[PDB]
DNA sequence: AATTCCCCCCCTTCGGTGCTTTGCACCGAAGGGGGGG
């Protein structure tokens, strides 16, 4: 029944009336459908008639529910929520099996017509109203307003969160050793305690929610293992995603493949190992969603690796106080990792990937950076505490990283572990001459009419060459200068360039862009022994800096 | 109550709670319930669509628990300001104080209710390890600590209980500038902290700083009997950009002798005419820049620099090349809590001087700041901050 | 050619912003997908 809450006070946004629109012209099963459904609850007070007073209107269709022989009833609250007020949610995530301690008794819990138990506000009840049609336009319709909450309106899920919320808070007050997770009507209760009197305190629970109008049907009760929990297969030691199915076609669509990366994305959390990097990298420069891709030798390799991962069944473990956090990352290759979470070894809390690409060039030790606060971060809202990290990064290769970086670099406790695939940088500069290696004054110019450049490399020793360029804008003609100073040279050598743009690229230690230039630039640094790149201001009368500015113009 | 007013068209902080450690969770659920039951918040609901940041903060060797609320973007909206605008304005005479003491008058804005109009503004959500339950809301019935508006609200009750003790020893500046009180003495240190318990014996009954330490750093040339081409090379690029910030500064004499193709580890025979222009060059930089003047109607703007070892390097300016204030904080392993009691001190000497929080330009990631900047903060105040990304260009400030 | 609403995540695309280097690198919002109620 309705509760005997009160109503959260809502109200449009200034200047603005409620909805107009019309209905739609709906299909015979969905009409019976609506008229069913809106019959019982007009009996018990949760919809009421209106006529010629209420100019308001909204479309209303029916969905089918998850379980069969069940109709949703939901409204197009579109144009409303374009006028309703904002409202501020407090679902600030999704609650996580890992996180979960060891009950001893545990039972889930789902309250039946969960909006349809809370009330409306009475000024606002007469903006939602719809009208269900007659079946062959036999009478003109018959019109209802809402006296509870409307599936589909905006502010319907953060006023029935709190309103449960504010429900539960007496029982949790007196029941302070019961642990309850609610996620919107989703109770699950564990506690410690026999079965006998943990079934004896979910009964006055149930008693207490009736009290409040919310009722808890016996076929949404489970009170035995495993327990279906938010996706979850809940188990007395363990937890399992419930069964992912993958699509198995041979002609793979835009939108089919984005069908595939997600519910890899989503399986990726407790089975290791999940790459989707080739297969999402189909989806780049796609137009429409039904356009055929075929796959590319690269996302066939990786589709063959989920599907055999996801045929071996693996599980969690749950969290332990007295017990210490350990993260550890492994390194994939192309800009991907696998970490994993644990307290006991080879017992895994969690698993995860970080294959996020920010910046047009970097190193391993960056993402390696972003990898761990990426973890940090959801580990602090998992279990409220960061991890003991086992990095495959050498001390000293950090150490030599985070002293020489221009930049504020730290990630917390952390031991090197010796799992092959290490993160290291492959070339570094000196920052000091290096003596009896041949100077090299570089310089790049580039029109900004025609997109004509030209390079010059005029060297110490006597050695020089112009090199001209097409459709290069003034910072690609000097990269270019760099890569062919590179390249005309011995294992030592000292490059003086007059821009801060290639030395900003250069100084930080690329290993991979999104540039074929530096990436030239990156294969050509690695084979040099030792390199020394120096700044020198432009036109300031420096010679050589000047006789090559002359000879690249 | 004062009728607080936001700016003409602005509709006020709609900002996202990070997530918390679980023993900041542990420690607010109960400052807040215990805040609740003497009034000072109340519980709402998603109605109300403002939120602000919260997060807790264990001070200097204080073991307990502090309760702060980032009003960053509330006090950018807020520009009420008007009950006496100046706040205490900013005594000139502070900065040369021998020694001043950072007192956190904290308790005194919880006692002036906060108007009925505005607590919607100050609304904060406290979030549940591993999402259990939906983050409890709540709102300030008095004045809130952090607020640009408390002080401007007490100040008509600080002048009043402070009168019968700067009245008595005239020789004491005290400053407050959010919620802390700077009282700035010129007596022994010794006398110092007994000059300090009188006025916390007269803050209770009527209900370690050193500005004489602060000078600015001036760029400087290095002094080596060989110079090689790089040297000059690299000697003239740190010229050419020192003579933007200190004009006068020639290189007709030194951008000569890197005339040619020659090489860059051999040693340049320096010539009379450098030698003359190098002392005369140095003497320019020897004095700082006259010529620049602080305005008030203007927000200044603070450099962080990273030098390695734990040097770090900072320039407050309002406009660019024309720097108000330079300095170098020495080291006091880790990179992000050097940084941000970097941030603290800058801002506390720029409060001290100028009464203004700079906007700093952080040289840190955006993810790795906000991940761990909450855990090694300890200042009632928050400044606005910006991040770069910026290579060291010539090594042009040490 | 079906039409709804909130929350978290990933992946790609496009426009705005800042510095100057009138191109280029970053960032955030919006489209798609997955999961939950
Ligand atoms: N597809 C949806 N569109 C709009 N609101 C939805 C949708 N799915 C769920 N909700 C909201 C409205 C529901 O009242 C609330 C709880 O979901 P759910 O438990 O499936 O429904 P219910 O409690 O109304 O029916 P039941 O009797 O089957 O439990 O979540
Ligand atoms: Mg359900
Ligand atoms: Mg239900």
């Amino acid at each position: 029944p309705i509760s005997p809450i009160e109503t959260v006070p809502v109200k449009l946004k200034p200047g603005m009336d409620g909805p107009k629109v019309k209905q739609w012209p709906l299909t015979e099963e969905k009409i019976k459908a609506l008229v069913e459904i809106c019959t019982e609850m007009e009996k018990e007070g949760k919809i009421s008639k209106i006529g010629p007073e209420n100019p308001y209107n909204t479309p209303v269709f029916a969905i089918k529910k998850k379980d069969s022989t069940k109709w949703r009833k939901l409204v197009d609250f579109r144009e409303l929520n374009k006028r309703t007020q904002d409202f501020w949610e407090v679902q600030l995530g999704i609650p996580h099996p890992a996180g979960l301690k060891k009950k001893k008794s545990v039972t889930v819990l789902d309250v039946g017509d969960a909006y349809f138990s809370v009330p409306l506000d009475e000024d606002f009840r007469k903006y939602t109203a719809f009208t269900i049609p007659s079946i062959n336009n036999e009478t003109p319709g018959i019109r209802y307003q809402y006296n509870v909450l409307p599936q589909g309106w905006k502010g319907s899920p953060a006023i029935f969160q709190s309103s449960m919320t504010k429900i539960l808070e007496p029982f949790k007050k007196q029941n302070p050793d019961i642990v309850i997770y609610q996620y919107m009507d989703d109770l699950y209760v564990g506690s410690d305690l026999e079965i006998g009197q943990h079934r004896t305190k979910i009964e006055e629970l149930r008693q207490h929610l009736l009290r409040w109008g919310l009722t808890t049907p016996d076929k949404k009760h489970q009170k035995e293992p495993p327990f279906l929990w938010m996706g979850y297969e809940l188990h007395p030691d363990k937890w399992t995603v419930q069964p992912i199915v993958l699509p198995e076609k041979d002609s793979w669509t835009v939108n089919d493949i984005q069908k595939l990366v997600g519910k890899l994305n989503w399986a990726s959390q407790i089975y290791p190992g999940i790459k989707v990097r080739q297969l999402s990298k189909l989806l780049r420069g796609t137009k429409a969603l039904t356009e055929v891709i075929p796959l590319t030798e690269e996302a066939e390799l990786e589709l063959a690796e989920n599907r055999e991962i996801l045929k071996e069944p693996v599980h969690g473990v749950y969290y332990d106080p007295s017990k210490d956090l350990i993260a550890e990352i492994q390194k994939q290759g192309q800009g991907q990792w696998t970490y994993q979470i644990y307290q006991e070894p080879f017992k895994n809390l969690k698993t995860g990937k970080y294959a996020r690409m920010r910046g047009a060039h970097t190193n391993d030790v960056k993402q390696l950076t972003e990898a761990v606060q990426k973890i940090t971060t959801e580990s602090i809202v998992i279990w409220g505490k960061t991890p003991k990290f086992k990095l495959p990064i050498q001390k000293e290769t950090w150490e030599t990283w985070w002293t020489e970086y221009w930049q504020a670099t730290w990630i917390p406790e952390w031991e090197f572990v010796n799992t092959p695939p290490l993160v290291k940088l492959w070339y570094q500069l000196e920052k000091e001459p290096i003596v009896g290696a041949e100077t090299f004054y570089v310089d790049g110019a580039a029109n900004r009419e025609t997109k004509l450049g030209k390079a010059g490399y005029v060297t110490n020793k006597g050695r020089q060459k112009v090199v001209p360029l097409t459709n290069t804008t003034n910072q690609k003609t000097e990269l270019q200068a760099i890569y062919l100073a590179l390249q005309d040279s011995g294992l030592e050598v000292n490059i003086v360039t007059n821009s801060q743009y290639a030395l900003g690229i250069i100084q930080a230690q690329p290993d991979k862009s999104e540039s074929e230039l530096v990436n030239q630039i990156i294969e050509q640094l690695i084979k040099k022994e030792k390199v020394y790149l120096a700044w020198v201001p432009a036109h300031k009368g420096i010679g050589g800096n000047e006789q090559v500015d002359k000879l690249v113009s | 109550t004062v009728p607080v007013k936001l700016k003409p068209g602005m509709d006020g902080p709609k900002v996202k709670q990070w997530p918390l450690t679980e023993e900041k969770i542990k420690a607010l659920v109960e400052i807040c319930t215990e805040m609740e039951k003497e009034g000072k918040i109340s519980k709402i609901g998603p109605e109300n669509p403002y939120n602000t940041p919260v997060f807790a903060i264990k001070k200097k060797d204080s073991t307990k628990w502090r309760k702060l609320v980032d009003f960053r973007e509330l006090n950018k909206r807020t520009q009420d300001f008007w009950e006496v605008q100046l706040g205490i304005p900013h005594p000139a005479g502070l900065k040369k104080k021998k020694s001043v003491t950072v007192l956190d008058v904290g308790d005194a804005y919880f006692s002036v209710p906060l108007d009925e109009d505005f607590r919607k503004y100050t609304a904060f959500t406290i979030p549940s390890i591993n999402n259990e339950t939906p983050g409890i809301r709540y709102q300030y019935n008095v004045l809130p600590q952090g607020w640009k508006g408390s002080p401007a609200i007490f100040q008509s009750s600080m002048t009043k209980i402070l009168e019968p003790f700067k009245k008595q020893n005239p020789d004491i500046v005290i400053y407050q500038y959010m919620d802390d009180l700077y009282v700035g003495s010129d007596l022994e240190i010794g006398q110092h902290r007994t000059k300090i318990e009188e006025l916390r014996q007269h803050l209770l009954r009527w209900g370690e700083l050193h500005p004489d330490k602060w000078t600015v750093q001036p760029i400087v040339l290095p002094e080596k009997d060989s110079w090689t081409v790089n040297d000059i090379q690299k000697l003239v690029g740190k010229l050419n950009w020192a003579s933007q910030i200190y004009p006068g500064i020639k290189v007709r004499q030194l951008c000569k002798l890197l005339r040619g193709t020659k090489a860059l580890t051999e040693v340049i025979p320096l010539t009379e005419e450098a030698e003359l222009e190098l002392a005369e060059n140095r003497e320019i930089l020897k004095e700082p820049v006259h010529g620049v003047y602080y305005d008030p109607s203007k927000d200044l703007i603070a450099e962080i620099q990273k030098q390695g070892q734990g040097q770090w390097t900072y320039q407050i300016y309002q406009e660019p090349f024309k720097n108000l204030k330079t300095g170098k904080y020495a080291r006091m392993t880790n990179d992000v809590k050097q940084l941000t009691e970097a941030v603290q001190k800058i801002t506390t000497e720029s409060i001290v001087i100028w009464g203004k929080t700079p906007k700093f330009k952080l040289p840190i990631q955006k993810e790795t700041w906000e991940t761990w900047w909450t855990e090694y903060w300890q200042a009632t105040w928050i400044p606005e901050w910006e991040f770069v990304n910026t290579p060291p260009l010539v090594k042009l400030w040490y």
